[PDB]
RNA sequence: CGCGACCUCAGAUCAGACGUGGCGACCCGCUGAAUUUAAGCAUAUUAGUCAGCGGAGGAAAAGAAACUAACCAGGAUUCCCUCAGUAACGGCGAGUGAACAGGGAAGAGCCCAGCGCCGAAUCCCCGCCCCGCGGCGGGGCGCGGGAAAUGUGGCGUACGGA
RNA sequence: GCUAAAUACCGGCACGAGACCGAUAGUCAACAAGUACCGUAAGGGAAAGUUGAAAAGAACUUUGAAGAGAGAGUUCAAGA
RNA sequence: UGGUAGUAGCAAAUAUUCAAACGAGAACUUUGAAGGCCGAAGUGGAGAAGGGUUCCAUGUGAACAGCAGUUGAACAUGGG
RNA sequence: CGACUCUUAGCGGUGGAUCACUCGGCUCGUGCGUCGAUGAAGAACGCAGCUAGCUGCGAGAAUUAAUGUGAAUUGCAGGUUGAUCAUCGACACUUCGAACGCACUUGCGGCCCCGGGUUCCUCCCGGGGCUACGCCUGUCUGAGCGUCGCU
């Protein structure tokens, strides 16, 4: 039952989307993990450039 | 504040680790402070309580200056029993009253081969700590 | 008195056996005393005798297996119980020698073009 | 006679205790277990009963050998080495 | 049934030995909350299965 | 087995065994009746092994 | 008739090994609906989803173009943003719905068959000796046994090679 | 035909934390819980925390067979 | 947790009576006597299936055996 | 007056509501990321001086040996040259269970080697070690009016 005026919408929520949803609560932890691995790589190749 | 991420600050976990600690950890937990003479002699602030140490009582109904020897260390109840710190029951038999080691000051240590080396190690650790301070 | 394992290892096999059977006899008669009904001394001593029997059997088994693996120390095929009992996946894993085997192609490739140590000025 | 009177003929059991699962579901006439399928070499397990799966899992029983393997892992499965004697 | 099998008789043996009451000295323990044996079985109420 | 019981009793107590009758008690343990040879006396054997 | 090879197939409580099953959150392969929506319902939708079966690992799979592009061209696979709720599919109804380029995380390339060239220059097993052996290996001695010419090993693979 | 890296993790081991829940809540389960208990079976599946700082858990007297009262006593408090 | 409510009911298969004993307490236990029933296709004596210690002895009478119990197939000890 | 019924208050009976406690959950995140024929997961049965459940353990059965620590465990008895706990690398780990001599009553076997009988003469008893399917390499025994060479 659409209202008086407004857009027509076709949301893609008809599947069971709740069963497969990814949350970014580990985003800062993954950033730290990438940073530590990057620094560990950098100190592993002592004179070589960090960027490769 | 604590900075080690591998040491708990949660009340529930600390209580669980205290009330479910094994006996060899109960011994270290149930430690009593040494007297002023003992600490100025052996340079040790506190020691675990033992079976045959002469101690006093600092806090409680039985506090005073009288000196009594421990008779047993009931580590299951976090309790030690003293030579004459006891009360009578209804039938008249006398049973000792449990006293926590925290409110017990050791007057004379029943020093042994292991007790002496523990004191020497603790004194050595605190001496190198003080030297490192300055 | 209180039998301990320190002075049991030096004992020879026959002496350990002729002590074990006496321990068995004492345990059996202590069991008989328990069934009939006696003092608590025998009841308490039952546990002591059982542990003493266990300790004697442990020493005998340790010496026997130590001698066996000493015998099989240098041989190529050794019995399964003597073989190292690690995880099944680890046992099926390739050994260090096989995994370190390198074909002549990559051997000479690393010879001709080794990984160099370089740096770049800012 | 469909009900109470019919219940009076219960005198020959259908299932017996299984020798693998331990539950009383080993069908005698079928010679198969309705709880774990003893003759079948594969343990009966279905994903439409999560509770049934959870009632008997790896962590349910004693873990007689697995818990030993868990404490051996933290040392890397050492073999042939002993702590130095006094 | 008088023609009991060995496994069934052994199973009944364990159940009978489990059916005994709790000794009176246990409930004097410090960390004790066992006021009685709640898993007692009676031959007229619970039929033990089988 | 009955043979094992007979041999064990003979070795442990140096007494000849006439026959053995075994039953399994409702508690699970096996009760064994060991009938001795006519020469030996059960009363003497019992009072010398402890049971009296 | 017999003897001796090769080839196909048997029997071994033969010597030495391996697979069986379980957990299964994550992953790979297959099979796979109906509830529901479409205000009914048959195509569609739910949906390559649930259920079912098989197989692992610490990650798996994928992976170094029979690629993307049509530009002054980029250059393995994988993941985030974006492209985009777009191109497009749809009783063109309800609804479904990518990919290229771009910015980042990471970044690592390679090996055979084939064509050829080198006395099969190759490999496995058992006996003996020495060394360390609780990831059974290295050196030496066996006119010891075997695999292999119906093709092992060295050079060498689309970026050329000899 | 091979190949780590960046990637996924409601199973498992050991951890840290929370603007969450506070015993009809939160996992079904804070306790001898997938236990007791029901169904032949597949399966279903609970209720149930709070003595006191310390048992110091009420000596002893009295009526009654006892349950249980009346005194007395412990405890700051048996109005724990 | 109330009214119902100290209510419905404790009415299928003829039936109990007397004296004593234990016991604190007896319509209900035991003994003895009398009167009865099942009437050999039994209310008898023994099995199979099924139940699994219900079998035996002693003690208790806290709870259950829709009254009560000195009794129990109840509870606790030991046998078998 | 009385009895009964109704309203309020005090006190006394249920009943555990509220409140305060929480060795428990839920969620997020981190590191690790390991089962099994040398017998996994699971199940059964046993093991304590007094022990039912739980927990732990496997005939060495609420544990053995070793290391660390150092004077207890405790509801009741009993007895520093190392009690109790923790760690755990040595030893051991009953019966079923992929379960493995055949089927699942725990019955029936077969082969080899020892100890009781014998004094290997055959039985019998006890003990020890093997006897599951598939499949790789090698070895042995072989089969084929399959392909052959010789007589
Ligand atoms: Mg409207
Ligand atoms: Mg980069
Ligand atoms: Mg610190
Ligand atoms: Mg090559
Ligand atoms: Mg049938
Ligand atoms: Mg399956
Ligand atoms: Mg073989
Ligand atoms: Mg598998
Ligand atoms: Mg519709
Ligand atoms: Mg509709
Ligand atoms: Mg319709
Ligand atoms: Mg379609
Ligand atoms: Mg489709
Ligand atoms: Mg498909
Ligand atoms: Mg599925
Ligand atoms: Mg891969
Ligand atoms: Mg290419
Ligand atoms: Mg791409
Ligand atoms: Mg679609
Ligand atoms: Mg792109
Ligand atoms: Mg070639
Ligand atoms: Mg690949
Ligand atoms: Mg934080
Ligand atoms: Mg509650
Ligand atoms: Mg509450
Ligand atoms: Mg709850
Ligand atoms: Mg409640
Ligand atoms: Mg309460
Ligand atoms: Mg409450
Ligand atoms: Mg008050
Ligand atoms: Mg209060
Ligand atoms: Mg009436
Ligand atoms: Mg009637
Ligand atoms: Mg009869
Ligand atoms: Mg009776
Ligand atoms: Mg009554
Ligand atoms: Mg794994
Ligand atoms: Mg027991
Ligand atoms: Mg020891
Ligand atoms: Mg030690
Ligand atoms: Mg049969
Ligand atoms: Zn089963």
């Amino acid at each position: 039952a659409p209202s008086r005026n407004g857009m027509i919408l076709k949301p893609h929520f008809h599947k069971d989307w709740q069963r497969r949803v990814a949350t970014w609560f580990n985003q800062p932890a993954r950033k730290i993990r990438r940073r530590k691995a990057r620094q560990a790589r950098a100190r592993r190749i002592a004179p070589r450039p960090a960027a490769g | 504040m604590k900075f080690n991420p591998f040491v708990t600050s949660d009340r529930s976990k600390n209580r669980k680790r205290h009330f479910n600690a094994p006996s060899h950890i109960r011994r270290k937990i149930m430690s009593s402070p040494l007297s002023k003479e003992l600490r100025q002699k052996y340079n040790v602030r506190s020691m675990p309580i033992r079976k045959d140490d002469e101690v006093q009582v600092v806090r409680g109904h039985y506090k005073g200056q009288q000196i009594g020897k421990v008779v047993q260390v009931y580590r299951k109840k976090y309790v030690i029993y003293i030579e004459r710190v006891q009360r009578e029951k209804a039938n008249g038999t006398t049973v000792h009253v449990g006293i926590h080691p925290s409110k017990v000051v050791i007057t004379r240590l029943k020093l042994d081969k292991d007790r002496k080396k523990i004191l020497e190690r603790k004194a050595k650790s605190r001496q190198v700590g003080k030297e490192k301070g300055k | 008195a209180k039998i301990k394992a320190r002075d049991l290892r030096g004992k020879k096999k026959e002496e350990l056996l002729k002590q074990l059977d006496d321990l068995k006899v004492e345990l059996s008669q202590l069991r008989v005393a328990k069934v009939t009904g006696g003092a608590a001394s025998k009841l308490s001593k039952i546990r002591v005798v059982r542990k003493s029997i266990a300790r004697v059997l442990t020493v005998i088994n340790q010496t026997q297996k130590e001698n066996l693996r000493k015998f099989y120390k240098g041989k190529k095929y050794k019995p399964l119980d003597l073989r190292p009992k690690k995880t099944r996946a680890m046992r099926r894993r390739l050994n260090k020698h096989e995994e370190s085997l390198k074909t002549k192609k990559q051997q000479r490739k690393e010879r001709l073009y080794p990984l160099r140590k370089y740096a770049v000025k800012a | 006679t469909k009900g109470t009177s019919s219940f009076g003929k219960r005198r020959n059991k259908t299932h017996t205790l299984c020798r693998r699962c331990g539950s009383k579901a080993y069908h005698l006439q079928k010679s198969t277990c309705g709880k774990c399928g003893y003759p079948a070499k594969r343990k009966r397990k279905y994903n439409w009963s999560a509770k049934a799966k959870r009632r008997n899992t790896t962590g349910t029983g004693r873990m007689r050998h697995l818990k030993i393997v868990y404490r051996r892992f933290r040392h890397g499965f050492r073999e042939g080495t002993t702590p130095k004697p006094k | 049934s008088s023609h009991k099998t060995f496994r069934i008789k052994r199973f009944l043996a364990k159940k009978q030995k489990q059916n005994r009451p709790i000794p009176q000295w246990i409930w004097m323990k410090t960390g004790n909350k066992i006021r009685y044996n709640s898993k007692r079985r009676h031959w007229r109420r619970t039929k033990l299965g089988l | 087995n009955k043979h094992q019981i007979k041999q064990a009793v003979k070795k442990l107590y140096d007494i000849d065994v006439a026959k053995v009758n075994t039953l399994i008690r409702p508690d699970g343990e096996k009760k064994a009746y060991v009938r001795l040879a006519p020469d030996y006396d059960a009363l003497d054997v019992a009072n010398k092994i402890g049971i009296i």
